[PDB]
């Protein structure tokens, strides 16, 4: 059995988007199909339902009037038309087969992420996290103000990996993302060892190498 | 509406130990139309139990579901390493399907106080009009930590954000960044920048600080 969602992506507030979900491995015509989403760092929320036997659409209160659920059984595909999109509709969208008393949500797609934001593409700024005066020091790089996700960071072009923590991005009150990458080191190597964070932001084609000095 | 409340928020247990997770409803769930799902980071939910107590196909017998009415529980008789995950309950008994907000089952570990580090803003950022001050709490356990920002000893509120890593694959600890955003003017207007950290592994709050200039 399988479910493959497609069509997720970046949409401005008030924009519209159609998600699709191709189903295989089961008799599609015989199954109720639902949409379930997951906002960043959040739990699961049911979005909408469509019957098989003589369809009967249902929707979460927060989406009533704005979303439409449909299906094409000749194309083994479920749709979600989303209009008047809002920032809070930002989420990973899962299609799922609903089996009710024979199984609830026994089949899940991989999810497709829908991001709703007025923010425009921007490469990050990268600032050093500077070590200073037991025998151990920390340093790193602040990778600030970029959109959209993601950014990748390495240290010394891969070669420095012990003690590295690259934290998950956070969405700032600017609607721009920010992340820090840190490394703990022997204090003695400072001034002796050269440390460089390599920062890549593909959506803006942004590539920086920043030596973090003591 | 049927509100689903999962307890506890987090269960901290070692492999081989029993896990007991609760799901209680605001109203009776008709026909015991209640399911349990497992979710790992970046992955889709996976069915475990449906109809309150039926095991999904190919789900290990160590997973079992029980309860009725408004009180339901998921038991993992013995946690395997692959079982540390988030678990959701789900009622599909009315026309408005709901989900509990989840129980995270995390690996229990020895208390480990964090190593704390504070970084001033860089001179390069300051010329741009903002100061980010970063406090790092490194490889601690448990996950609960209170991190306070103090500027000239005045508690800050509303101007920092936290970020946490997943439990370390090797040592099962967490690390956490707290970031303070100030205006350059506010930054330059004060002298002492302190990160206050409260945690189980520390008998007393640990303060890391610097003076601007």
């Amino acid at each position: 059995v399988q479910l493959v969602e497609s069509g997720g992506g970046l949409v401005q507030p008030g924009g519209s988007l159609r998600l699709s979900c191709a189903a295989s491995g089961f008799t599609f015509r015989n199954s109720a199909m639902h949409w379930v989403r997951q906002a960043p760092g959040k739990g699961l929320e049911w979005v909408s339902s469509i019957w098989y036997s003589g369809s009967n659409t249902y929707y979460a209160d927060s989406v009533k009037g704005r979303f439409t659920i449909s299906r094409d059984n000749s194309k083994n595909t479920l749709y979600l038309q989303m209009n008047s999109l809002r920032a809070e509709d930002t989420a990973v969208y899962y299609c799922a087969r609903f089996a009710g008393g024979w199984g609830a949500y026994d089949v899940w797609g991989q999810g497709t992420l829908v991001t709703v934001s007025s923010a425009s593409t921007k490469g990050p700024s990268v600032f050093p996290l500077a070590p200073s005066s037991g025998g151990t020091a920390a340093l790193g790089c602040l990778v600030k103000d970029y959109f959209p996700e993601p950014v990748t960071v390495s240290w010394n072009s891969g070669a420095l990996t012990s003690g590295v923590h690259t934290f998950p991005a956070v969405l700032q009150s600017s609607g721009l993302y920010s992340l820090s990458s840190v490394v703990t080191v022997p204090s003695s190597s400072l001034g002796t060892q050269t440390y460089i964070c390599n920062v890549n932001h593909k959506p803006s084609n942004t590539k920086v190498d920043k030596k973090v000095e003591p | 509406d049927i509100v689903l409340t999962q307890s506890p928020a987090t269960l901290s247990l070692s492999p081989g130990e029993r896990a007991t997770l609760s799901c209680r409803a605001s109203q009776s769930v008709s026909s015991n139309y209640l399911a349990w799902y497992q979710q790992k980071p970046g992955q889709a939910p996976r069915l475990l139990i449906y109809d309150s107590s039926s095991r999904a196909t190919g789900v290990p017998a160590r997973f079992s579901g029980s309860g009725s009415g408004t009180d339901f529980t998921l038991t993992i008789s013995s946690l395997e390493p692959e079982d540390f995950a988030v678990y959701y309950c789900h009622q599909y008994s009315d026309i408005s399907p709901t989900f509990g907000q989840g129980t995270k089952v995390e690996i229990k570990r020895t208390v480990a106080a964090p190593s704390v580090f504070i970084f001033p803003p860089s001179d390069e950022q300051l010329k741009s009009g903002t100061a980010s001050v970063v406090c790092l709490l490194n490889n601690f356990y448990p996950r609960e930590a209170k991190v306070q920002w103090k500027v000239d000893n005045a508690l800050q509120s509303g101007n920092s954000q936290e970020s946490v890593t997943e439990q370390d694959s090797k040592d099962s600890t967490y690390s956490l960044s707290s970031t303070l955003t100030l205006s350059k003017a506010d930054y330059e207007k004060h002298k002492v920048y302190a990160c206050e950290v409260t945690h189980q592994g520390l008998s007393s709050p640990v303060t890391k600080s610097f003076n601007r200039g």
